[PDB]
C-alpha cells in the first residue's frame, strides 16, 4: 500500500475519533449555558459530523468559548481530512497517467 | 433491581449543612449525567443541578439561590449533593435521576426527605387499632396501626411486610407540638382473620427503626 | 430559559373515557419534551419520551403527541391506577425544565 | 524545508492575520447599522474563523457592504490557505510515489 | 431596535428578603443582558454582565439569569445598601439599548 492510501486511512480513522471526542467534549463545554443546543450526545455527533464536512445548516453550534474551540478542531480535522484524500487521488491520477505516457 | 439508591430522611438544624447520598447501579456509561430535583411539599419538580461523574463537571440552576454542591465518587459509584446553611425554605423531598446524555431522566431514586428543623429525632410508637367487642362483622374486616410522636417524616408503613398490598390506606401525618402522627388502614375478608396473620411494619429512617405489630383480636 | 406551561392544573373525567394533558413551551423545542407519571408520596416515572416515543413497561393507553411548542399526553380509555400529576419535560435547551404538573382526577 | 511546507506555513500565520483583523475590521464596519450582530470582537472573531472554514452555521453575518466586503476577504483567504495546504499535501505524496516507484 | 422592559418600576421589600428584577426584551438576544446599579446621584455600576456572570468586586448576594427574551437580577437578603434603581442593557444588537429601571425600596 503505497503511503497517500495508507495516510488516507489513517486520516479517517482519525476523523471518526476526532467526530467522537468532539461530540463528547461539545456537551460537556456547552452544558452550563443558558440557551445552548449542543447539549445531548446524538445530535452532537451530528453536528459534529456537518461540521467536519462544513456544510453547517446552522440547525446546531456551540455558543460558548470551549464549545467553539472544539468545533474549530473538527472543522480543521474534516477540512485536512477530506484536503488529505483529494491529494491522495490527485497522486493515484499522477502515477497512473505518468506510466500511460511512458515515463 | 434499583438503579438508584438514596437514603429516606435526614434532619438538619436550620443553619447546618448535609451531605445527601446517591448510589447507582446497573450501566454506566461516560455519557451519563446524575441530575438532583428538589420537590417542596404540595410544589412541583424543580431542577437543582447536574454532574457527569466520568468528568467531574458541575452544573447548577441559575435561577433559585445556590444551596448545594455536587461531587461523584467513580469508584463506588455514588453521586453526592452537598446542602449548606439550610433553613426551613430547604425542607423537601430531593430526589436523584440519571439521564444518558439523551435529554430524559429514565431514572429516579426514592429520594430523601430533608428536615430542617431544631426539634429531636423521636422515634414513633406503633399501637394496634382491632375492632372492638360490639363490633359486628361484615365479609370483611377492617384493621390498622396507630403510628403516634414521631419526628421528622416520614414512616414507611407495610402490611405483613410487603405481602398485603390491596386494601391499604395510610393516612398523611398530621403535626402537633413538634411530633408527628398517623394511622394505617387495612381491609381482609373477615374469615381470614386472625386465622392469618395481620401484622403492620413501621420503618422511621430518620432513628433507623423499623418495628413490627401484630394485629390480635381484642380479649 | 424555557418556561413549560402546564393548564389546566386540574383534569376531571369519568372512568373509560380519554383525557389529554396541555403542554405549552414558551419556544419551538421541536419534539424534545418528556412526561412523566408522579403517583402520590412516589417518585417520577418516565411515561413517554421526545414527545411520541412509547417506553417499555408502560401501558399501551399512553401515547404522546405535538411538536414546537404544543404537546399532548392522553390516556385512552382512563383507570384508577392513572390518578397521579403529570409533568413534562423539556431537554432542547440548557437547562432542562419542567411543567407545573397537572393532576388526574376520576 | 521544501517550499510547499514553507508556503503551507506562510498561509497559516497570514490565515491568522486575516482572522484578527478580519474580526477588528467586521466590528467597525457593521455598528452603526440597526440590527447588526457582529459588534463585539469575541463572537466576530468565532465569525471570522468559521467564514474562514466556509461553515457559515449563520448565527452570525454581516449585513453592511463593507463588512461583507471584510467577510468576502475572509473566506477567499480561507478557502485559498487550506486549498495551500491540500497541493502541499499532494506534493508530499507525489514526491514519495516517485520515490517508491524508483523514479 | 431591541426593547428592554423593566416592571414593575418599583419593587418593595422587607429587609433581608430576596428580591427579583424582570428585564424583558422585545426579541431573543442569548445571554446579552447586563445590569447596572444607579444609587441616588451616583453613576451606573456593573453589576452583573452576561445575564449571570459575577464581576469583582460586587457582593455575593447579587446573581442574574434567564436567557432569551427574560432576565433576572436577583439580590439574595437585601440591606439598606441595595437601595437604588437597576438597570439592563442590552449589545446583543445595535445599537445598545438599556431598560427603563427599576427602583427598589425596603
Ligand atoms: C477572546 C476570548 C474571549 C472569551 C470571552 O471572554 O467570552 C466568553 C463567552 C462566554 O459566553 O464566549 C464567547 O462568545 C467567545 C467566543 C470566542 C471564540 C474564539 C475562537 C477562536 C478560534
Ligand atoms: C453594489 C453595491 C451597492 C451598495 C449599496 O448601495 O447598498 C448598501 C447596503 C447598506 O445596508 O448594503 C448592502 O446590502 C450591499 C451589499 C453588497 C455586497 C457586495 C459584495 C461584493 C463581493
Ligand atoms: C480541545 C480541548 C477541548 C477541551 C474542552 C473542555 C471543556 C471544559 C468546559 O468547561
Ligand atoms: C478590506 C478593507 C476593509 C475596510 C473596512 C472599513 C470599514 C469602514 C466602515 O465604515
Amino acid at each position: 500500500s503505497a503511503l497517500h492510501w495508507r495516510a488516507a486511512g489513517a486520516a479517517t480513522v482519525l476523523l471518526v475519533i476526532v467526530l467522537l471526542a468532539g461530540s463528547y467534549l461539545a456537551v460537556l463545554a456547552e452544558r452550563g449555558a443558558p440557551g445552548a443546543q449542543l447539549i445531548t450526545y446524538p445530535r452532537a455527533l451530528w453536528w459534529s459530523v456537518e461540521t467536519a464536512t462544513c456544510v453547517g445548516y446552522g440547525d446546531l453550534y456551540p455558543v460558548t468559548l470551549w464549545g467553539r474551540l472544539v468545533a474549530v478542531v473538527v472543522m480543521v480535522a474534516g477540512i485536512t481530512s477530506f484536503g488529505l484524500v483529494t491529494a491522495a487521488l490527485a497522486t493515484w491520477f499522477v502515477g497512473r497517467e505518468q506510466e500511460r505516457r511512458g515515463h | 433491581q434499583v438503579q438508584l439508591q438514596q437514603p429516606g430522611a435526614e434532619l438538619v438544624k436550620p443553619g447546618a449543612s448535609v451531605k445527601l447520598s446517591c448510589k447507582a447501579s446497573g450501566y454506566t456509561f461516560t455519557s451519563d449525567w446524575i441530575h438532583w430535583v428538589k420537590q417542596r411539599p404540595g410544589h412541583g419538580l424543580e431542577w437543582i443541578g447536574e454532574i457527569i461523574p466520568s468528568y467531574g463537571r458541575a452544573n447548577y440552576n441559575e435561577k433559585i439561590q445556590k444551596k448545594a454542591t455536587l461531587t461523584a465518587d467513580k469508584s463506588s459509584s455514588t453521586a453526592f449533593m452537598q446542602l449548606s446553611s439550610l433553613t426551613s425554605e430547604d425542607s423537601a423531598v430531593y430526589y436523584c435521576a440519571r439521564e444518558r446524555g439523551d435529554g430524559y431522566f429514565a431514572v429516579w431514586g426514592a429520594g430523601t426527605t430533608v428536615t430542617v428543623s431544631s426539634a429531636k429525632t423521636t422515634p414513633p410508637s406503633v399501637y394496634p387499632l382491632a375492632p372492638g367487642s360490639a363490633a359486628q362483622t361484615n365479609s370483611m374486616v377492617t384493621l390498622g396501626c396507630l403510628v403516634k410522636g414521631y419526628f421528622p417524616e416520614p414512616v414507611t408503613v407495610t402490611w405483613n411486610s410487603g405481602s398485603l398490598s390491596s386494601g391499604v390506606h395510610t393516612f398523611p401525618a398530621v403535626l402537633q407540638s413538634d411530633l408527628y402522627t398517623l394511622s394505617s388502614s387495612v381491609t381482609v375478608p373477615s374469615s381470614s382473620w386472625p386465622s392469618e396473620t395481620v401484622t403492620c411494619n413501621v420503618a422511621h429512617p430518620a432513628s433507623s427503626t423499623k418495628v413490627d405489630k401484630k394485629i390480635v383480636p381484642r380479649d | 430559559d424555557i418556561l413549560l406551561t402546564q393548564s389546566p392544573a386540574i383534569l376531571s373525567v369519568s372512568p373509560g373515557e380519554r383525557v389529554s394533558f396541555s403542554c405549552r413551551a414558551s419556544q419551538s423545542i421541536g419534539t424534545d419534551i418528556h412526561w412523566y407519571q408522579q403517583r402520590t408520596n412516589g417518585s417520577p416515572r418516565l411515561l413517554i419520551k421526545y414527545a411520541s416515543e412509547s417506553i417499555s413497561g408502560i401501558p399501551s393507553r399512553f401515547s404522546g403527541s405535538g411538536s414546537g411548542t404544543d404537546f399532548t399526553l392522553s390516556i385512552n380509555s382512563v383507570e384508577s391506577e392513572d390518578i397521579a400529576n403529570y409533568y413534562c419535560q423539556q431537554s432542547n435547551r440548557w437547562p432542562f425544565t419542567f411543567g407545573s404538573g397537572t393532576k388526574l382526577e376520576i
